[PDB]
């Protein structure tokens, strides 16, 4: 987890592509698997009381609920939700240009994966919410409708939600966009 | 009175303005001292391991 | 002191009596002066100066309303800023 969230995720806008095509690719594999290890998280308040278990000898905390650790990535301020955040305003603008092939079918299924990431961390944050709340983790999580108005870097306000619609005009070209959009 | 109290409320909104962009700012930089924080951490962490 | 150095030594043909009684019944004196005004083609003429009035009147106000609109559309931007 660490190695592809640190290591290539993170590090994705910092890699030279001699295939343009290629940051948009390794992003949507990232993605991809981000997606489906919180596609299967269950809160339980079994992930937030710390399970020791004794390896190689010392006391070690299992790992909770598989998407506990991407939860608490993206209900902080961390890099990875920002980096969410910037994907989604280069889509935006690189949708904006009307522009053909160039790495397209990727960004496109790229973007999806977030939209998805996007529903299923509010779709979850209810009962997540409430059971870290029951089990009192000192983590401070913030309801992701507050992080959406967030101001967003290259705007310097609050236009996450502003930009997300503005894929709803590039509905004639792209349903797919919209339909996660308006979900 | 009117042209008095538009241009007053004017400074009131754009000073509204960029302390809300300054706050952004603030809120960037503590993202970015959060990061760091943790990095100490991890260092920590490898430490207790060994 | 041109206040008093106008509405006396008295206007354009006014009888002095009236122009005093003018004077003395001026109510705000001070946020108007008495003004001679002749007949009917006078009451046009300050109809029309009440018309170029009420365009300029309209057009500051509307001004008034465009900073008005500005400052509002910046103040909800920074309101929703500060929950970011």
């Amino acid at each position: 987890l660490q190695f592809l969230r640190d290591t290539v995720f993170l590090r994705y806008r910092t890699r030279a592509y001699r295939r343009a095509a290629e940051k948009w690719e390794v992003a949507e594999a990232v993605l991809d698997v981000f997606y489906k290890l919180l596609k299967d998280y269950e809160p339980q308040p079994e992930d937030f009381v710390d399970q020791y278990v004794e390896l190689q000898g010392e006391e070690r905390v299992a790992f909770k609920p598989p998407g506990f650790s991407l939860m608490h990535h993206l209900l902080n301020e961390s890099p990875m939700l920002e980096l969410c955040l910037s994907l989604m305003e280069e889509g935006v603008t690189q949708l904006d240009t009307y522009a053909p092939f160039p790495g397209k079918k990727h960004l496109e299924k790229a973007v999806a994966y977030c939209f998805m990431l996007l529903n299923l961390t509010l779709q979850k944050e209810n009962r997540f919410m409430d059971l870290l709340r029951e089990s009192h983790l000192s983590m401070i999580v913030t309801p992701l409708e507050q992080l959406l108005q967030g101001i967003n870097p290259r705007s310097k306000k609050a236009d996450n939600v502003v930009n997300i619609a503005r894929y709803l005009c590039h509905g004639n070209s792209n349903a797919e966009l919209a339909f996660e959009s308006a979900k | 009175t009117l042209h008095r109290e538009m241009e007053k409320v004017k400074l009131d909104q754009k000073r509204l303005d960029q302390e809300l962009d300054f706050i952004l700012s603030q809120q960037k930089e503590l993202e970015d001292l959060l990061t760091p924080l943790e990095e100490s951490v991890k260092e920590q962490s490898g430490t207790i391991y060994l | 002191v041109q206040i008093k150095q106008l509405i006396q030594n008295p206007l354009s043909g006014v009888d002095p009596i009236i122009w005093e009684q003018a004077k003395v019944d001026n109510p705000d004196p001070e946020r108007l002066i008495p003004v001679p005004m002749i007949g009917f083609k006078e009451l046009l003429r300050r109809l029309e100066v009440q018309d170029q009035m009420t365009k300029q009147h309209q057009s500051r106000l509307d001004i008034i309303s465009e900073d008005i609109g500005e400052l509002q559309k910046n103040q909800t931007t920074t309101m929703a800023k500060i929950g970011q």
